[PDB]
């Protein structure tokens, strides 16, 4: 079903900096000790990107519909999973073919039909009384369903339905790409242990699946969830909560990568060319140890 | 130059082949009439039209178009399979480039369909004796229907301006009539259960294109191969290192391709071809010497 | 070169050349050249000139 939100308080988003972010493999060939300069879409070192907040301690709750661009890095320190899944498409309205990936606790179900997508979706769970579990019950993600081109169950994974208040304990670094109509995932996990900002370790993401939906998505929105409790009566008005989230969204732009491999074939070391006059010299030579004597750039 | 020509060429693309569900539309229960054919996608599968042709189980495999046997290498985005039951006579109208009663009024197909028409004998499927008063048939239309087209409007066809109050009789006739199917008839009004494929190429990638055949495995072997694509020649060598569980090929320090995963058992092989050096001859004056030596690089 | 084979073709299974059969069809096509056709369907006497 379709239940709107009341209008309520919301909190303006902050301003963060990424620290070698939106890194991955661009390419599924064995490499060692090569020195490779490629044309990916990448994400520029040192850029001020917006960071979004879900945090209940308030009222915020923000998701708006921004444009999907080329190549979209989505860093979400969940530890309790909050986010669960994200749509995509153009009018959404039950007229084209709309993309979504939901992750719910049941399993991974991936449909792409004409969902008829409400104003506000978000995921309902309650909170049970006569025992200590947290289960979803109001699934407030489309109206009805109509017709469908590519229907896939994959391997059931469990998630955490409880909100907390503490520190972020995992990572989920997400990259969608939407190149030729072909939808290109880049999924991975990692454990981390921070409060704010983005971590200084190295990004290296490995591509999910590419699943050929041939659809045209111009805009997208992260769907978000809300929990339920005994203290509140459970209407999705104003008595309820979100627990605390905060998930960066970062978009990628064409840029020549200088590529490290060493002798595992793990990429160690991303030399941008294009951003920093120290840093295009040594992509330029394609090198790395930069002494005495003067260079030519262009 | 000194070279080694190859003599084997194996070729090696899938890993785990499943056939299409063709087995269970054409052995199913029951099926519909011919204005309200029943349509079936199906995809998301590895087809093989070779295990259909040679069964020798069909009363009538004449397939328009393209050869019978062309249409298993030629690859197609979706294919959509519908399923009626018709007479005897009429399995002729359902052609392309074919007009009449049923290829006009109930299912007209298209001038360039790429896709053609199969059917087989059925007296033990849906036949009965008695007669038949289960499936219908369309007779005449206000106006042609389209390709691809679903037809399950009930209504009266208005031949001439006469009112008959919405019912049958003066020009009025019913274009719903029953089929008379019985096993003691000849080769008219006799059930045939036809399905008709329709092969439709869009610019999706390929998803149920013919099957793939793959060889045997070999190594230690100076001939040619195509591993997904990668056509090399060389020695299928061991090799000690391995690589990450989601690459598939590998380069090396000379920037260029000669390490490639076998997929049908994830063992790392290296390329190494057979081929080094020319020959070179050795010749100490020819009216002071009548024998010569060949020498290798 | 020349070649004046009227045999039945074989597709696949059944095999024919005499026997006929389930799938043979005719090679030699016949043209059906009418007057009261159009001006491509007419009949054409090309000579060839090496």
């Amino acid at each position: 079903q379709c239940v709107n939100l009341t209008t309520r308080t919301q909190l303006p988003p902050a301003y963060t900096n990424s620290f070698t972010r939106g890194v991955y493999y661009p390419d599924k060939v064995f490499r060692s000790s090569v020195l490779h300069s490629t044309q990916d879409l990448f994400l520029p070192f040192f850029s001020n990107v917006t960071w979004f907040h879900a945090i209940h301690v308030t009222k915020r709750f923000d998701n708006p519909v921004l444009p999907f661009n080329d190549g979209v890095y989505f860093a979400s320190t969940e530890k309790s999973n909050i986010i669960r899944g994200w749509i995509f498409g153009t009018t959404l309205d039950s007229k084209t073919q709309s993309l979504l990936i939901v992750n719910n606790a049941t399993n991974v179900v991936i449909k792409v039909c004409e969902f008829q997508f409400c104003n506000d979706p978000f995921l309902g769970v309650y909170y049970h009384k006569n025992n200590k579990s947290w289960m979803e019950s109001e699934f407030r993600v489309y109206s009805s369903a109509n017709n469908c081109t590519f229907e896939y169950v994959s391997q059931p994974f469990l998630m955490d339905l409880e909100g907390k208040q503490g520190n972020f304990k995992n990572l989920r670094e997400f990259v969608f790409k939407n190149i030729d109509g072909y939808f290109k995932i880049y999924s991975k996990h990692t454990p981390i242990n921070l409060v704010r900002d983005l971590p200084q370790g190295f990004s290296a993401l490995e591509p999910l699946v590419d699943l050929p939906i041939g659809i045209n998505i111009t805009r997208f929105q992260t769907l978000l969830a809300l929990h339920r409790s005994y203290l509140t009566p459970g209407d999705s008005s104003s008595g309820w909560t979100a627990g605390a989230a905060a998930y960066y969204v970062g978009y990628l732009q064409p840029r020549t990568f200088l590529l490290k491999y060493n002798e595992n074939g793990t990429i160690t070391d991303a030399v941008d060319c294009a951003l920093d006059p120290l840093s295009e010299t040594k992509c330029t030579l394609k090198s790395f140890t930069v002494e005495k004597g003067i260079y030519q750039t262009s | 130059n000194f070279r080694v020509q190859p003599t084997e060429s194996i070729v090696r693309f899938p890993n785990i082949t499943n056939l299409c569900p063709f087995g269970e539309v054409f052995n199913a229960t029951r099926f519909a009439s011919v204005y309200a054919w029943n349509r079936k996608r199906i995809s998301n599968c590895v087809a093989d039209y070779s295990v259909l042709y040679n069964s020798a189980s069909f009363s009538t495999f004449k397939c328009y178009g393209v050869s019978p046997t062309k249409l298993n290498d030629l690859c197609f985005t979706n294919v959509y399979a519908d399923s009626f039951v018709i007479r005897g006579d009429e399995v002729r109208q359902i052609a392309p480039g074919q007009t009449g009663k049923i290829a006009d009024y109930n299912y007209k197909l298209p001038d360039d369909f790429t896709g053609c028409v199969i059917a087989w004998n059925s007296n033990n499927l849906d036949s009965k004796v008695g007669g038949n008063y289960n499936y219908l048939y369309r007779l005449f239309r206000k106006s042609n229907l389209k390709p691809f087209e679903r037809d399950i409007s009930t209504e009266i066809y208005q031949a001439g301006s006469t009112p008959c109050n919405g019912v049958e009789g003066f020009n009025c006739y019913f274009p719903l009539q029953s089929y008379g199917f019985q096993p003691t008839n000849g080769v008219g009004y006799q059930p045939y259960r036809v399905v008709v494929l329709s092969f439709e190429l869009l610019h999706a990638p390929a998803t149920v294109c013919g099957p793939k055949k793959s060889t045997n495995l070999v190594k230690n072997k100076c001939v040619n191969f195509n591993f997904n694509g990668l056509t090399g020649t060389g020695v299928l060598t061991e090799s000690n290192k391995k690589f990450l569980p989601f690459q598939q090929f590998g380069r090396d320090i000379a920037d260029t391709t000669d390490a490639v995963r076998d997929p049908q058992t994830l063992e790392i092989l290296d390329i190494t071809p057979c081929s080094f050096g020319g020959v070179s001859v050795i010749t100490p004056g020819t009216n002071t010497s009548n024998q010569v030596a060949v020498l290798y690089q």
